[PDB]
């Protein structure tokens, strides 16, 4: 694969790490959002499937202050809230 | 078990 536009502040998020273009896959957008959580070591370095997105873009992104790599659905929904999909 | 390790179950 789908198309997706992200919306401003995860086009921000994406662009702080690379990204220059407005249409994106899902695939590009996983991609970059882990490269952002690993160059910023947001991961708790113990349990590394914690993220602490608190007094970060990401926090205000996702409404979170922490979540779990493992909570596969709970971050699609997150991302998607910031998508708008093409078509 | 690594962020990268975790991170590509997502795909």
């Amino acid at each position: 694969e789908t198309l997706v536009r992200p919306k401003p502040l995860l086009l921000k998020l994406l662009k702080s790490v690379g990204a220059q273009k407005d249409t994106y896959t899902m695939k590009e957008v996983l991609f970059y959002l882990g490269q952002y959580i690993m160059t910023k070591r947001l991961y708790d370095e113990k349990q590394q499937h914690i993220v602490y997105c608190s007094n970060d873009l990401l926090g205000d992104l996702f409404g979170v202050p922490s979540f779990s790599v493992k909570e596969h659905r709970k971050i699609y929904t997150m991302i998607y809230r910031n998508l708008v999909v093409v078509n | 078990l690594t962020f990268e390790h975790y991170w590509a179950q997502l795909t």
